[PDB]
């Protein structure tokens, strides 16, 4: 649902 | 954590950005470059927990049941830490059937991070685990077991890595340039408003960590 920079 | 809070109070009280000639370059201490930081992370805590990759390409997961699985960068060597703090050393290739679900989850998280996420501090020249973490509207705050505290700002992608043992801070700016400072030297020579503002936030975040352990 959220993560570090792609 | 207590010493980190004190180091930050000391630098912040010196008002580094607002007392004359700023000599920030002279506060750089390349000797204090951290060995470990968080390069990638996935917040899947609504179901499973929080996965992360360290700068050495090792991976970790803090599961919702307060257990931790740590895969070393060789891709097989495993550490498992139960709720009571009991640490177990093994490999993926030798895991008991009970850890099946958790190993699968780690490998899944590992694949996503390696393939679809950017490595933070990829330009920095080259085992702790995640003790705790929380998220604000502005930033994710990561507390490692070696005492380091990392703060990643969402909006501008700027990052701080705070190292209490060196009494130092590494700052990664919007251009992904990294500079490592000794905190007392920032007190001695000052710094720009940008770094000064994030350090004031950092102190507030450490205070939140200390008040919620």
């Amino acid at each position: 649902p959220l993560h570090s920079t792609a | 954590l207590s010493d980190m809070l004190q180091q930050l109070h000391s630098v912040n009280a010196s008002k580094p950005s607002e007392r004359g000639l700023v000599r920030q370059e002279e506060a750089e201490d390349p000797a204090c470059i951290p060995i470990f930081w968080v390069s990638k992370w996935v917040d899947y805590s609504d179901k499973y927990g929080l996965g992360y990759q360290l700068c050495d390409n090792s991976v970790g997961v803090l599961f919702n049941d307060s257990t931790r699985l740590i895969l070393y960068n060789d891709g097989d060597s495993l550490q498992y830490i139960e709720r009571d703090g009991t640490e177990s050393y093994l490999t993926v290739s030798s895991h008991p059937n009970s850890l099946m679900k958790k190993i699968t989850l780690l490998k899944y998280f590992r694949n996503y991070m390696s393939e679809h996420l950017l490595k933070a501090g990829a330009n920095i020249t080259p085992l702790p685990y995640l003790r705790t973490w929380f998220r604000t509207r502005s930033a994710i705050i990561l507390h490692l077991s070696n005492g380091s505290v990392q703060i990643n700002f969402f909006q501008d992608h700027t990052k701080l890595i705070l190292c209490p043992l060196m009494a130092a801070v590494t700052y990664i700016d919007e251009k992904r340039d990294f500079r490592t400072y000794r905190l007392s030297l920032l007190e001695e020579y000052g710094c720009c408003k940008e770094l000064a503002s994030r350090l004031r936030y950092a102190r507030t975040m450490v205070d939140k960590l200390l008040s919620s352990r």
